[PDB]
């Protein structure tokens, strides 16, 4: 449970720092894709 | 540390009510709207070029040339909109919660509030649109006024004849410039708040109940600033144009006059005003008085009770004084025709008779009413 | 980034008032402190006329 | 003033989240080439704008090269003129104000780039005017280079209908009729006043979405910090 | 300098070391991605695009 | 600054580790009831200026449209 | 405390992503505008230079 | 007024050493040269535009057109000139009189000595002229020297491929808004300092010796600014082109490039330095590190003595590294051919020998000769 | 456009419409302007003097 | 601030009022010896460095221009 996780990346403030910014680097990637795809399928056929 | 000092004292550890609501956040919205608004000036200033011939040329290409650039130039304008919302709510909060009778913070706070309109004016003459063009005439128009130095006043600033690129120019400078002076001011406002700290919704002394400013009223003033971006990119992202004019999207033909000449949405209330009063002179100085009737308002509180918590018969005569400065901007939009002329000439007599003479009496009768008087 | 002044130098080719450096006709530096050659942009010949530079 | 006011058309680029449709973007840039372009200006869009719009960059050129365009001074000093360039902006139908005024009857038709912009309610005034040039009533006569659009201030407009049905064909084939190109060149304006209306609404998405999540969060947050006093069970415990 | 020559000194620091490190870390990933530095994102399967 | 702002004596004050508590106690469960006691202690001094405010706009407004309608008699 | 700090690491992941975009197209905005970028193409006549000459 | 308090807690009440010579006028100088700088520079700003086609144009407007516009103008170069001088003093001051050991105190200015040079980098490159556009380009190909991401920076910087308008407008922009952050650092360097006092000539505590500034160092203040307006308006009113260059007088030809390039002097003593490192990368550095040596200069402090009055080896080391900074004045100027190169690489050589290596060890030897060490 | 007798507001006039026109009628050189030649020039009164007498 | 600066004992001061006292005794009187005195103490550790900096500078001027004046041996 989140136990583990704390006690592994959350606990520890440099590993919170760590998991923050691994996790904001590839939030990025999937945020911008997920987005994209709901924006994009509103307007689809209008695009380009 | 002596840098660090003033964070503890100011920011981190500073005893501050424990019961404050959310009004208290729109004071430090205003200070990030100022930083929000200076960041977004600088932006703007690495393309804008202040002549007469260039100034609507250089918006439309910071507009689509430069990489986000419009994000930057919407983002200043519903920003201003936005440190006026806040300014209201902060000016209205002061006067609800006699806030007031902190009389030095008071009277730099009416200074920054002059201080913030003229920047505003100015920065609504600089894209040099239809708009912009007939509006500053109008207003430097005001100055003509003055009953013996009036006309050198106006061409003073106007630098010339007529506004012209003489006041562009100008107008330019005075922009960048006051904002730093502002938030000077907005140090000087906050140094005379530190020396006696911030009042709280029930008006009584919170000296007994007061809690730290960083575990507290931080992350309360960052969730605020959350809200406040949430509404301002709302506003920029969604309907960018809503708060603004079409006529400014026309170049400056000083030929011609956009009919539908209009002061933005907050200046309205004293559009009204001086629309109001039949003398030219009447009109400005009402118009002034409108803004420094705050001054003077820590010299009219008859009441021994600071806030507006226990106090009902004033609370409705804010509410009626709140109902009619909505009432004076909706008029400063309508045109000069049947009735809405007259709804301006009372709402502002009821205005200044709500300000000046009712609040005080009622403060009276509230005091007889608890066997105070 | 000065202008280097072309048909003056010891190099017959180009010379930069800024520093001393002296580039051969080819627009290599020879002489001076100038780290590298000149650029040459990829240009285009489409004729002994006619010649489309980048 | 008086002055009918255009009603609210189902337009696609009014939805909070949608964009605008970029193939009546063309057919109403081609409506504006064939059309609008001889008495109209677009001193603010150039050919480089069109480029992600609605048209690639060999076309866009291919549309810059099919115009002509003044190339400042010759080695000579000679003003020269040369093919449209993907950076040159549209031409000017009038080389000044002037020309315009004398050309249309004193009218200045005006620059057409920030129209829709600089009208209230301009993208339905536009298409209203352009399909708004009913007879005038009785009562009302306008002189010579007037007609009685009910839309434009004064209903006395100096444009006069331009916009017959089948006035153009559009590539595309879609009938030309009026309306259908009033709207197109509606679209079109509209793009022109906003090239970054479809971007920007992109970011409205993105930013609802990451406030739908960092504002509930940090109500969490501040709620956590905030819980300790709020729950605070104060007590009055006298020496009695 | 001479009192920083020492043993408990250098004690401390070996315990301090694996902090500084994951600091360092956090930052060299902070920069990666605030430059959205391609070339060593290039290498990241999912980051890449 | 703290430990010079006031003179209280005999006020015990009890309190929680936030992690302890629940964060949304009974948010919507009192919550709702709060809002609504709230609301019904302010909105007769708040609502009824706003009230005859939009009497007083809207009638501006068709007062304003009838001044503006034109009286056929006029003509004759 | 996971549940807790979760959310402040996740709220901050978030901050981060807005954070960078922010200051990103900021930082964007100082870079080539569209107007400049589009330079190409200078023709350049051979017959203008003769031997022995820059141009 | 709590404010009063201040007023006085930092220049009526302050306890100053009654000793403290003309040099420690130089600093409040600065101030006002500030003061002045930006008064000047608000009333260039409401005529002057940032557009390559008209800057030229706008500062010739400046000069024949507007009423003692050529007053302003040159009273704004004269006053650069002016402040670089009492920032050079000011500076010798601090390195004469061991007033480094005030650490945090040192390293704000060695801050605003790095924001002053910014600002008037910039500045210069404002009016637009043959010498500011080969100028600009210049020192922005500095950047490039950076490893791996110069050309991006370099770049940014232009806003292009190369300095054209895109530069001159955000070149406006930051030269506009450095000198307040300028003037916010120098309340920070006030605060650093007050905490600490000013130091004397004598290097000693002065505690037993202080008066009021009020009477006693605000009349030797109110002198030591007349003294410096009177030097100022006769380099205004009777030779307002000794210090600037002719070239600057022509348009900008970027297809016409001077046949000697320079900065203005006070840059000079660096452009000699990186002109005499044969590396491009080892010039900038070294450059940077010719500033940032004062920095570095509170940790080479290895005397028992803090000021240089009773200590005639290093001052004899002080004066000979005014003399190559002197050297390295003339040298800039000097073109590239012999031997004017071999006296800027030694002259360098000698600078960072005498900061770095031979005021310790002097101070280590004066310590032995005192029965100290 | 049309031409006008000058007035106490009018600028001198211009030699040439733009300066490839002074490059073509000067032998590819380019006369300054002379508005500021004394000013630009080092020494410019003197050089003045010298040049158009040396 | 002032009354907790310095701990000092038994040292009496006099002074005079401003008015009571000429405002330049002695000016020109001891002024030009003391201030003749004071450049005793002091030339020989300032003066030397920026002698030998004019000499360097005239050399460096000489030099350069020897430099550049033609070499008669050459091109002959
Ligand atoms: C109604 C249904 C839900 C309900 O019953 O909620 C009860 C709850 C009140 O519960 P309570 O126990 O009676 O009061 C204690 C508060 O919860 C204690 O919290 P609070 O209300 O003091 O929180 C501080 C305040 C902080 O608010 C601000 O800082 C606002 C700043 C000013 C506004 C933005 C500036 C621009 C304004 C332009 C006009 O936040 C709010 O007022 C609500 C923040 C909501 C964030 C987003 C949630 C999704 O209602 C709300 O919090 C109202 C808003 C949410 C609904
Ligand atoms: C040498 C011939 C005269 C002579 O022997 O008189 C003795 C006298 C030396 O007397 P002492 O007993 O050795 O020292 C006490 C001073 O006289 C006590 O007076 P002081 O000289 O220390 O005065 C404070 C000093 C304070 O100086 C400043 O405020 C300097 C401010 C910064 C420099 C100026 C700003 C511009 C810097 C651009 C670089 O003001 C001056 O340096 C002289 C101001 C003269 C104003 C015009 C009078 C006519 O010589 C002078 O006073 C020389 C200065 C006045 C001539
Ligand atoms: C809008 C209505 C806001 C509202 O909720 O009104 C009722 C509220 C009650 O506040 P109170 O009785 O002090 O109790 C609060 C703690 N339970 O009363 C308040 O919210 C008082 C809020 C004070 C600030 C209100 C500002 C409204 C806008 C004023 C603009 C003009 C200000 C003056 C300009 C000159
Ligand atoms: C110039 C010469 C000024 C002068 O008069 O020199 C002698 C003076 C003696 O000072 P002192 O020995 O302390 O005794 C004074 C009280 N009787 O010595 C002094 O005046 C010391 C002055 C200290 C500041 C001198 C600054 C000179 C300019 C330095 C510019 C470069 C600074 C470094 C830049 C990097
Ligand atoms: C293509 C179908 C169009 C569209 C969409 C518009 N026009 Fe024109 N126009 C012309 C002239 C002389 C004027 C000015 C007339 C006057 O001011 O009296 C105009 C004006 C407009 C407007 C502005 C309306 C306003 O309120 O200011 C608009 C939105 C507009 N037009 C749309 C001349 C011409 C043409 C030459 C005969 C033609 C072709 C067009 N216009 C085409 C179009
Ligand atoms: C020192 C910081 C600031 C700078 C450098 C600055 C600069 C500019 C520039 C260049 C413009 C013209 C571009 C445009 O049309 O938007 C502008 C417009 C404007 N500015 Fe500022 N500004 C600054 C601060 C402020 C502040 C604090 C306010 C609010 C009071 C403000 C209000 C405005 C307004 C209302 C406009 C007009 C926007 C519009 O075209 O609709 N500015 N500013
Ligand atoms: C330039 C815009 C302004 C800024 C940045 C600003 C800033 C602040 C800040 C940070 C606070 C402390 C936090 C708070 O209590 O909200 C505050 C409080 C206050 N301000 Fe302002 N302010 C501004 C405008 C004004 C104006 C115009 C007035 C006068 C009407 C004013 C009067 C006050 C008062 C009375 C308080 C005390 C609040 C209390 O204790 O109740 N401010 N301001
Ligand atoms: C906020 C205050 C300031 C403003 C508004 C300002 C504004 C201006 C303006 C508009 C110009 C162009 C007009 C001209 O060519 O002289 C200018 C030039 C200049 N400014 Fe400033 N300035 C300010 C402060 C300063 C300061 C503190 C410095 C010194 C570091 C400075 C140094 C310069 C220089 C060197 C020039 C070039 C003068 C020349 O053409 O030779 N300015 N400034
Ligand atoms: C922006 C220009 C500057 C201003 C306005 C300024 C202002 C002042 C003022 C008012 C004082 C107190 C009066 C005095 O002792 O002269 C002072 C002292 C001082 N400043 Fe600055 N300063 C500036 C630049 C610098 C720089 C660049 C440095 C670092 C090299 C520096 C380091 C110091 C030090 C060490 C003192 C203490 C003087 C002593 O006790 O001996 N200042 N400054
Ligand atoms: C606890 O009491 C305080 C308080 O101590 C402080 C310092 C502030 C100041 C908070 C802010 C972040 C506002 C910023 C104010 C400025 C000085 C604006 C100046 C802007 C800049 C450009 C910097 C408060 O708002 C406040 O009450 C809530
Ligand atoms: C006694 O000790 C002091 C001292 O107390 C003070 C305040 C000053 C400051 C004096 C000045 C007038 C300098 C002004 C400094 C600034 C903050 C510059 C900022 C400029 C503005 C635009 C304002 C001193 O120079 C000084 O030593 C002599």
């Amino acid at each position: 449970i989140p136990s583990r996780l704390y006690s592994l990346l959350f606990r520890r403030t440099s590993t919170f720092a760590l998991t923050i910014a691994v996790g904001a680097l590839f939030f990025e990637r999937a945020f911008d894709q997920g987005a994209d795809a709901i924006y994009e399928h509103i307007n689809e056929g209008k695009l380009w | 540390h002596p840098l660090f000092k003033i964070i503890n004292h100011s920011f981190i550890d500073l005893p501050a009510p424990s019961n404050i609501s959310s009004w208290w956040n729109f004071g430090s919205l205003l200070g990030v709207c100022l930083m929000v608004q200076i960041i977004t000036g600088l932006f703007l200033a690495m393309h804008y070029t202040s002549d007469t011939m260039t100034a609507f040329s250089s918006v439309t290409h910071i507009c689509r040339d430069v990489n986000y650039g419009w994000l930057i130039r919407y983002m200043h304008a519903n920003g201003a909109s936005m440190f006026f919302i806040c300014l209201f709510l902060h000016v209205g909060r002061g006067l609800y919660y006699g806030s007031y009778t902190f009389m030095e913070t008071w009277n730099i706070g009416v200074l920054l509030l002059f201080a913030v309109m003229a920047t505003a004016f100015m920065g609504y003459v600089l894209p040099w649109g239809q708009m912009s063009f007939w509006g500053a005439t109008v207003i430097t128009n005001l100055l003509s006024a003055i009953p013996y130095i009036g006309t050198t006043l106006v061409e003073w600033i106007w630098g010339g004849f007529s506004v012209d690129k003489a006041t562009l120019t100008r107008f330019f400078a005075f922009h960048f410039i006051l904002p730093f002076i502002i938030a000077a001011l907005a140090i000087v406002h906050l140094l005379f708040l530190h020396e006696t700290g911030s009042n709280n919704p029930t008006g009584l002394n919170s000296d007994a109940d007061k809690i730290p400013f960083h575990p507290y009223y931080t992350i309360k003033d960052i969730l605020g600033i959350l809200i406040m971006f949430l509404i301002l990119m709302t506003l920029v992202l969604f309907f960018p144009d809503m708060l603004g004019d079409p006529d400014n999207y026309m170049p400056a033909n000083p030929l011609n006059t956009p009919p539908h000449i209009k002061p933005e949405w907050y200046f309205l209330f004293a559009y009204a005003i001086l629309r109001s009063i039949p003398n030219k002179l009447g009109g400005v100085l009402a118009l002034i008085l409108s803004i420094l009737i705050l001054a003077l308002m820590p010299f009219l509180h008859t009441s021994k009770q600071r806030s507006l918590m226990f106090r009902p018969i004033t609370q409705i005569l804010y509410w009626i004084l709140v109902a009619n400065l909505l009432i004076l901007t909706w008029i400063g939009g309508q045109p000069v025709e049947h009735p809405f002329i007259i709804i301006g000439q009372l709402a502002s007599i009821s205005y200044f008779s709500i300000i000046l003479i009712l609040m005080p009496i009622s403060g009276i009768i509230e005091d007889k009413m608890l066997k105070l008087y | 980034g000065c202008v280097p002044i072309a048909n003056a130098g010891d190099f017959g080719g180009y010379y930069c008032p800024c520093h001393g450096s002296h580039y051969d006709a080819s627009g290599r530096i020879r002489k001076g402190p100038a780290p590298l050659n000149l650029e040459v942009p990829a240009y285009e010949f489409t004729s002994d006329d006619v010649v489309v530079v980048g | 003033d008086l002055e009918l006011h255009p009603p609210s058309y189902p337009w696609s680029h009014r939805g909070l989240l949608s964009s605008l449709d970029h193939t009546s973007i063309r057919r109403g840039f081609q409506v504006y080439k064939q059309v609008c372009s001889s008495c109209h200006s677009m001193d603010y869009v150039a050919y480089r704008h069109l480029v992600g719009v609605c048209y690639t960059e060999e076309e866009a050129k291919a549309l810059a090269e099919e115009v002509e365009v003044q190339d400042g001074p010759n080695d000579d000093g000679e003003m020269f003129m040369r093919p449209g360039k993907l950076s040159d902006y549209f031409p000017k139908p009038y080389p000044n104000p002037e020309a315009a005024r004398a050309a249309n009857n004193g009218a200045l038709p005006p620059d057409l780039s920030y129209i829709v912009r600089a009208r209230h309610g301009g993208e339905d005034y536009v298409f209203s005017l352009l399909t708004g040039y009913c007879e005038p009533p009785t009562g009302v006569s306008l002189r010579e280079g007037l007609y009685f659009n009910p839309y434009f201030p004064g209903q006395a407009i100096g444009m006069a209908p331009p916009i017959y049905t089948e006035v153009l064909e559009y590539d595309d084939g879609t009938p030309a009729t009026m309306s259908q190109v009033a709207k197109d060149v509606a679209t079109f304006l509209r793009w022109a006043s906003e090239p970054e209306h479809d971007h920007r609404k992109r970011m409205g998405l993105k930013m609802l979405l990451m406030m739908g999540l960092l504002l509930p969060l940090t109500y969490a947050m501040k709620r956590h910090k905030w819980s300790v006093l709020k729950s605070r069970k104060l007590a009055y415990r006298p020496p009695k | 300098l001479s009192r920083f020559l020492g043993p408990r000194y250098r004690e401390l620091a070996r315990n301090w070391i694996p902090t500084a490190g994951m600091w360092g870390t956090v930052g060299a990933v902070g920069l990666v991605w605030a430059t959205d530095w391609r070339l060593i994102l290039d290498w990241v399967p999912y980051i890449n695009g | 600054e703290f430990g010079n702002l006031a003179r209280i004596r005999h006020v015990i004050s009890y309190s929680l580790s936030p992690f302890e508590q629940r964060a949304f106690p009974s948010y919507f469960s009192k919550g709702i009831p709060n809002v609504l006691r709230r609301t019904r202690e302010r909105i007769l001094r708040v609502a009824p200026p706003f009230v005859v405010v939009y009497l007083i706009y809207t009638w501006g407004n068709q007062e304003f449209e009838q001044s503006k309608r034109k009286n056929p008699a006029m003509y004759e | 405390k996971g549940f807790s700090y979760l959310v402040t690491a996740t709220t901050t992941v978030g901050v981060a992503y807005a954070a960078k975009n922010v200051v990103s197209q900021f930082v964007s905005s100082m870079s080539a505008s569209a107007d400049v970028l589009a330079m190409s193409k200078i023709e350049i006549k051979l017959s203008d230079i003769p031997e022995g000459k820059n141009m």
